[PDB]
């Protein structure tokens, strides 16, 4: 159950948001 | 006419041709209309700045380690001390992090040789001042408190000031023309199996651990102005020398530890939401 | 090579608009920042169209043309005092779509095309970005009528990362600022259409 | 200090530093996997070995070899995200029978599958075989030769094929999802039989888009004695 | 796979007493609204003044992000007996259909104003062919197959030919 | 001559965008229309920016540049049947601001640069418009921050007038249509600024 990321850290296109710097 | 053919020869039949080799001959059948047609690299081709060999990747500078140097560090004190073995970073503990290009690529080979280059970048300003001595020590190692033992080896003293960087070629001085890798040639353990002596006894080989060390000691104590920081970080870069050599392809000692997911059948395996 | 085949009609340049320097958002570096931390990151051209410098005349041709090839140049200007010290690294990752979260460390940055900024000396750095993409063109804009099968406006990623943390003296400033500027060295546009607002 | 003299050529002239030479020597993918005639065939996605095929302790069991990720060439391909040209597949059928086993090439259609699959979920494929649909096909006759080496072309729309993604199981834009392969290779038997599959780069082959080394881990030290007992 | 320009020819089945103007437009990536003619006018267009000449040629440019386009039809389809499809069948397909959004449209510029003595409406025939640099690659299963007068062969004369 | 003095910085052309044909709104001619009646009129460039063909790529440079010199070409295509007859005249009046209501007849149109359209033959007509203005440049756009002392976006007026009324046969069509198309032969832009929406 990891088929898409949570909405807090994502840009519509179901990828890591450019705003969310803490991903690293 | 139908005359007989008397020509003949003895042959040794093999199932594959050039199966082990990376170059030479091949008996590969092209899945094409034209059997001798190939991919065109007229427009789309490899860029000229891209590395062509493993040695080209080893010539890229990579940040190996870091250490702090303060005004409290008395003269003769070891700021830096490591066994410089490109096979393994540690012999007595697990590693996890961003390994340098030359270490990554050396992990693919059973043998290495030639000098190793280091570069020490001092993260400072013009108001920082001091002196350190870099030393390459072979066979016999120095005591932590005995600076004189380090001074008797192959050394380079750097006067920190306006210049905030120094290069250091580590000579290759060993009893053999090449050194074998301290990592394993083959390791079938995949599920973090709890090791015993019987497992070690039935290993692929024996780890010939290096005693060759690079150290950095204080010559003149760091004496910065009151207006700036009393402690600075020093970045230690590493790469293979111009005559760095690698040989004997093996199982890679390093493997990705972050964001590793195996492929599945798309779209059969529940892609249709 | 692929340009003449991919587009039957000729491609166009607008150097007066695109090949000028344009500043983007300011970057803050603090003493709290550790090595490997992302200070900023940019998916290009997307982020230079619809987030940073949105009213720039550099963005005007992207309104009408659907495709293009893009080579960029990015200048970085830092302003820390002489009693500070630190190292920042800026690097580029080509065709980064769904591969931003891997090979994204300081070590990967040192391998890829990059520039290094010392925070005390305030040396300027200029990284050159060629067009290295798995297709002939990159798509400029999404649209309601357009397909969602191809994610547009991203052929590369830029990362600004801490190499060595910012340090300061007793009663000194706990932060300092860096300003990026961008320009297209070679922006060729293809496939004319009706003008639309950017994102 | 002196740069010295290189050791290259001293032991032997067999140089193994060339990237292309490393990628051109084979990697086992599938070790003794079953072919079943109830299916269309065993699919092999046309892509080189990489982190995409890496095993992780705990995850679901696949048909893939576990140590693909630890091969030299997989480690090399983890540094380059672009590749163009042909791949070569060595397929060995574990049999000596006179039954023909067909290997069919499918060009880039946009999907990405592996293993046994029933195409369009039918329950009969002997009357409608994939090898007799029109696509390019080659046969193995184990009685003559149980092995074969076939070279698959770069039949795709894209300039480069994408080597890897950050997450191989992520459901993103479907056209982009399929750009990590350039097609498929489908093996179809007559009766139930096992096979083994190797892969290597062709002569006409290039890599590009250097990404540098990723974050890695090792525990090789723990499973070996030192030279001092 | 296919690539290169596609040629069109518009034959107006009319006479000399028919008059009007239309605009042919090739639209890529983004499509126009049905009621917004201006959106169509902003693309690659050719305006044709219908009169004595009753035919116009139009080369549709190849403007795409890839050097070639993959076919929207299947590479292989084993379904022969019109099987009722489900999502599991589609999930286990040969590939994914990359549907094109590239459109060709014809709009009225000047309204058709024929004389009272002739017909008020005319038919327009739209011909199509590959351009001079049209290209094809990657042989596959044929998407089309005969639908009329299809009978399989039998043994002649064993299979009841002798009356 | 005045170009080099009026603008210290160099002027720019965007031929690919501006020098293409763009259709504007359709014109209806009826049997009710008398001689001297205005069928349509256009204040240029204003009306080609913010009323006619607003989403045209021809209008893109006007968003960013504040000044310009403009030479236009306007093609007119008529479609009346062979049993109709009539005459239409299209003419241009240079620097027409606050002088549109005088010298605005069919006679004035015949004197000034013009084209004549017969509604039965369906002959095409092409009038060429040079830049004849009392200042060096014309202003492209109004703005809230900009002055109201100078009225922008008007260096000329185009008039479409009935010369002889449309006539038809027994049970014939009581109207027919004309379509104008425009293009810039020489559009030089000056004074770069931030992009704005047109009017």
């Amino acid at each position: 159950p990891h088929r898409f990321l949570p909405a807090n850290v994502s840009n519509r296109w179901n990828e890591y948001s450019s705003a969310y710097l803490p991903r690293v | 006419d139908k005359p007989k053919d008397v020509s003949s020869i003895t042959i040794i039949p093999k199932p594959r041709l050039g199966f082990p080799h990376g170059k030479g001959k091949s008996d590969a059948v092209a899945m094409r209309v034209n059997p001798v047609a190939l991919t065109s690299f007229q427009d789309v081709s490899a860029y000229p700045d891209e590395p062509r060999t493993t040695l080209d990747i080893a010539r890229i500078w990579g940040l190996r380690s870091t250490f702090n140097w303060g005004s409290g560090d008395e003269h003769g004190k070891e700021l830096f001390n490591t066994v410089l073995d490109p096979g393994l970073r540690f012999y007595d503990q697990d590693y996890e992090g961003q390994i340098t290009p030359m270490e990554y690529v050396t992990g693919l080979y059973n043998f290495w040789s030639g000098p190793i280059e280091l570069r020490f970048d001092f993260v400072s300003n013009a108001f920082h001042t001091g002196t350190v001595i870099i030393s390459a020590e072979y066979n016999r190692s120095s005591t932590n408190t005995d600076e004189c033992q380090s001074h008797s080896t192959y050394t380079k003293t750097f006067h920190l000031g306006e210049q905030k960087s120094v290069h250091f070629t580590v000579p290759y001085i060993y009893d053999t023309v090449v050194r074998r890798n301290t990592a394993s040639a083959y390791l079938p353990v995949t599920d973090y199996d709890k090791v015993d002596n019987v497992s070690r006894a039935q290993a692929m080989g024996i780890r010939a651990e290096s005693k060759m060390r690079v150290k950095v000691r204080v010559v003149n104590v760091l004496r910065p102005v009151a207006s700036t920081t009393s402690t600075i970080e020093v970045l230690v870069y590493m790469r293979g020398g111009k005559n760095y050599a690698l040989h004997g392809l093996k199982q890679s000692t390093y493997w990705p530890s972050n964001s590793v997911v195996p492929i599945d059948s798309f779209p059969p395996d529940g892609y249709d939401p | 090579g692929d340009l003449v085949i991919a587009s039957s009609e000729p491609t166009q340049q607008f150097r007066s608009l695109t090949n000028r320097w344009m500043p983007i958002n300011s970057i803050r570096v603090t003493v709290n920042g550790k090595r490997n931390d992302l200070l900023a990151q940019y998916y290009i051209p997307e982020d230079f169209l619809s987030t940073h410098a949105k009213c720039a005349p550099n963005t005007i041709p992207f309104e009408t043309y659907v495709y293009g090839k893009y080579e960029l140049e990015m200048k970085f200007v830092a302003n820390g005092n002489k009693f500070q010290c630190g190292k920042v690294i800026i690097s580029v990752k080509f065709d980064s779509y769904q591969a931003d979260n891997i090979n994204t460390g300081f070590q990967a940055a040192l391998s890829r095309p990059h520039i290094m900024l010392d925070l005390s000396t305030n040396n300027e750095g200029v990284l050159k970005i060629p067009f290295r993409y798995h297709r002939a063109f990159v798509r400029n804009q999404t649209h309601k009528t357009a397909t969602a099968g191809v994610r547009p406006g991203k052929f590369a990623s830029i990362y600004v990362q801490v190499l060595s943390p910012l340090q300061t003296g007793e009663g000194g400033a706990n932060d300092m600022f860096i300003r990026p500027f961008y320009r297209y060295t070679r922006a060729e546009f293809a496939g004319m259409s009706y003008k639309v607002p950017l994102t | 200090f002196s740069d010295g003299v290189t050791a290259m050529g001293f032991q032997s002239l067999d140089t193994q530093v060339s990237i292309k030479d490393i990628l051109r020597r084979p990697v086992l993918l599938f070790n003794h996997v079953e072919l079943d005639p109830d299916y269309t065939g065993f699919f092999i996605p046309i892509m080189p070995p990489s982190r995409m095929m890496q095993y992780k302790s705990g995850d679901k069991e696949t048909s893939f070899q576990r140590l693909i990720g630890r091969t030299p060439q997989a480690a090399i391909m983890n540094l380059f995200r672009f590749w163009r040209g042909s791949l070569r597949y060595t397929i060995i059928i574990h049999s000596t029978d006179g039954h023909p086993i067909y290997v069919t090439h499918v060009p880039h259609t946009g999907n990405r599958v592996y293993g046994l699959m029933k195409v369009n979920n039918l329950h009969e494929y002997t009357k409608v075989p994939i090898f007799g649909c029109g696509l390019t096909t080659e046969m193995i006759i184990p009685s003559v030769n149980p092995s074969i080496c076939v070279e698959v072309p770069f039949d795709t729309e894209n300039n480069w094929a994408v080597t890897f993604d950050e997450d191989a199981q992520r459901n993103y834009s479907w056209r982009d999802k399929g750009d990590t392969v350039t097609g498929h290779l489908v093996v179809t038997p007559v009766v139930s039989v096992y096979m083994s599959v190797w892969v290597e780069a062709g002569d006409d082959f290039e890599v590009s888009n250097f990404y540098g080394p990723p974050s890695v881990k090792t525990n090789d030290w723990n499973y070996a004695f030192s030279d001092e007992h």
